[PDB]
């Protein structure tokens, strides 16, 4: 259900990224847990920088972040989203 | 002593856009003068309550907050500490940490802002190392 990227539809993953970007949690601990989860799921070498320290040119809206993840995984031999 | 009430004191220092960049270097970054102006004389039940107030004031400050991205702005608006760059993170410590320059163990002041610094996890661990 939330063990890997392949367990998430793209819409479900967008929900997760949106919650993080809006800091929509009841505590700092809850937000850190979600960001760590995101890092483990994406396997992207930038880690939390995708959310907080975007590369010049990158779209750091929740939708932008999802597309950066989707494109990186597609280009680097990784499995993609469920449906 | 971190859990006994105190009023915040001290002046802080002028800062610029590189304020949080300084948190990864030397003794860390100072508390900004503008923040000290807002928090001086307020009573806090604990140091954690003070920490929350620091980040809330950062969220509201037009010069300090402009140098955070939208997701980090959301974080500070909740009173959370913002996330540091990846290479300054250490394990589950991923956000800026408040540090006492003269240690509390040695009679350092808990709520005097001139005794407080903003650090990254990596720099905070290194300062305490010895
Ligand atoms: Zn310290």
């Amino acid at each position: 259900l939330k063990h890997s990227i392949s367990d998430y539809t793209e819409a479900e993953f967008l929900q997760l990224v949106t919650t993080i970007c809006n800091a929509d949690t009841s505590s700092e601990e809850e937000l850190v847990k979600l960001v760590t989860h995101f890092e483990e799921m994406t396997e992207h070498p930038s880690g939390s920088a995708l959310i907080y320290y975007p590369k010049e040119g990158d779209d750091d809206s929740p939708s932008g972040i999802v597309n950066t993840v989707k494109q990186w995984r597609a280009a680097n031999g990784k499995s993609g989203f469920k449906q | 002593k971190r859990n006994k009430p105190g009023k915040a004191t001290g002046k802080g220092k002028p800062v610029g856009d590189k304020w949080l960049d300084d948190a990864g270097k030397d003794s860390g970054a100072p508390i900004p003068d503008r923040i000290a102006d807002k928090l001086r004389d307020k009573e806090f039940k604990s140091f954690d309550d003070f920490r929350k107030a620091v980040w809330e004031e950062v969220s509201k400050d037009p010069e300090l907050s402009k140098n955070l991205n939208p997701s980090n702005k959301s974080s500070v608006s909740k009173g959370y500490s913002p996330f540091t760059p990846k290479n300054q993170q250490v394990g589950g410590r991923k956000v800026y940490e408040l540090h006492h320059d003269k240690p509390i163990s040695q009679g350092g002041e808990v709520y005097d802002m001139d005794n407080i610094r903003v650090t990254t996890p990596k720099r905070h661990i290194d300062i305490h190392r010895g």
